[PDB]
């Protein structure tokens, strides 16, 4: 009854991680129509979506060791 | 795109009205203003 | 009136209209905007153009110059308006239109 | 800052080469607001009221009518307008009336573009009245 | 019963890319709208939209990665 | 026992076809406004559609593609 239960808990764990590619697309979204006003790329914009992905990442792939001390 | 916009007008029909406007509702010291631009004296002559 | 007068032998039949009445009060934006609303709303749909005038340099010299007009909203559109924002070629057909008036005051002045 | 602000009529000349960090401007497709270094665009105008920020502890509220904001690629705007008057020219008393009369018209127009013409003029009193 | 424990859980843990489908999909709704501004597309506009999609569609393949590690 | 943990796995994963369902209604919902800026539709805006239309939905049979492994 414990092996029951430690499999379908990772496997509910994962679910939210779909919440982090459903706002990483816009972070990366919103650069295009960025820089397609004003190119100013190699300026401060561009580093905004190396942190943009770096961050909303960091809520997605905690979710995912969530998943593990449930499967250990 | 507006409402004088798709009818057929053009952009100093458009600023010809809203001009005028502003020119009514000056008081009566700064009206001599308004007939000091007043720019109708040009006139028209097309040969046909 | 004088421009008509003296071009009315070689070239009658290259008149679009012709503006009389002008040079006896002083000239007004009001006027600037008159002639360029007829240029518009004649039937003749146009892609280049020029205005000729005489500019002054001092109380003694003048000089006749030339200065070009791009009415055109496609000519307006090239490589150094990619670089600008958001506007349409219905901003742009308004502006362009303004800057007409603009230019016939520069040059009445 | 290194900003160049331009504003004049045909007539008068209210700003030459004298910028103050912010400039408001009612635009035709909405409104805006001029950081100094703002990614450029060439708009035009709608009637309302410009009111420039100066340094100088106050602000500036002029009223234009219809125009041109052109700011461009280095840090410099050329905002010319047609009839830039202030507030205190303006009766509020004249521009209450002339708005219903304009309203009255509007359903005797028997036309479809002789009604866009009355369409058109009020719209100019309604940002008379609000303006005030 | 032991069996049953695999069953259950990796089509919880299919769901994980579905906002990951919809991840993708917002970046292709952005080169709509951004090069229908400024036509300077085979330079960096295209080129930033490629990257966005490998990076968010394998953030929804490893997702489906852990379910074969509870499929097996 | 043995046929209910078939029916979990065929719910529970079919679900995930939801998101990329979502992910087409933004690309098709892009270019209806693309195209009102500037009428070059013919050419390659309405062509990033059916580019950006099939590669969602490669998202979402992907997902749907397990429901037929793991009922099976």
């Amino acid at each position: 009854i414990d092996t029951a239960a430690k499999f379908i808990g990772a496997g509910a764990a994962t679910v939210g991680v779909a919440g982090s590619g459903a706002g990483i697309g816009t972070v990366f979204g919103s650069m295009i129509i960025g820089y397609a006003r004003n190119p100013s790329l190699k300026q401060q914009l561009f580093s905004y979506a190396i942190l943009g992905f770096a961050l909303s990442e960091a809520m997605g792939l905690f979710c995912l060791m969530v998943a593990f001390l449930i499967l250990f | 795109v507006a409402y004088w916009r798709q009818a057929g007008l053009s952009y100093i029909r458009y600023s010809q009205i809203c001009a005028k406007a502003v020119r009514d509702a000056l008081k009566a010291e700064f009206k001599a203003n308004a007939e000091k631009t007043s720019g109708s004296n040009v006139k028209i002559v097309k040969v046909k | 009136d004088k421009i008509r007068g003296i071009l009315h032998r070689t070239h009658s039949d290259q008149f679009l209209v012709t503006f009389k009445e002008v040079g006896r009060k002083p000239p007004t934006f009001g006027d600037a905007s008159v002639i360029a609303l007829e240029l518009l709303n004649s039937g003749y749909e146009f892609d280049e153009g020029s205005i000729i005038f005489n500019r002054f340099r001092s109380v003694i010299s003048y000089k006749t110059e030339e200065k070009p007009i791009f009415s055109l909203d496609t000519v307006a559109s090239a490589e150094s308006m990619s670089i600008y924002d958001d506007i349409d070629a219905d901003v742009l057909r308004n502006y362009q239109e303004y800057s007409l008036a603009n230019i016939i005051y520069y040059s009445l002045k | 800052g290194q900003m160049s602000f331009t504003f004049a009529s045909p007539t008068q000349v209210f700003f030459n080469g004298a910028n103050v960090r912010q400039v408001d401007v009612p635009t035709q497709t909405g409104a805006f607001g001029i950081l100094a270094s703002h990614v450029p665009t060439l708009q035009v105008l709608r009637p309302g009221l410009v009111v420039v920020h100066a340094e100088d502890g106050t602000t500036s509220k002029y009223f234009v009518s219809s125009g041109s904001v052109t700011v461009n690629a280095d840090s410099s705007v050329q905002l010319l307008a047609e009839e830039a008057v202030t507030l205190d020219m303006l009766d509020p008393g004249v521009a209450k009336a002339n708005l219903e009369k304009a309203q009255s018209e509007l359903l005797g127009a028997a036309d479809e573009a002789s009604r866009a013409e009355i369409q058109i003029r009020i719209e100019a009193n309604e940002a008379l009245v609000k303006a005030l």
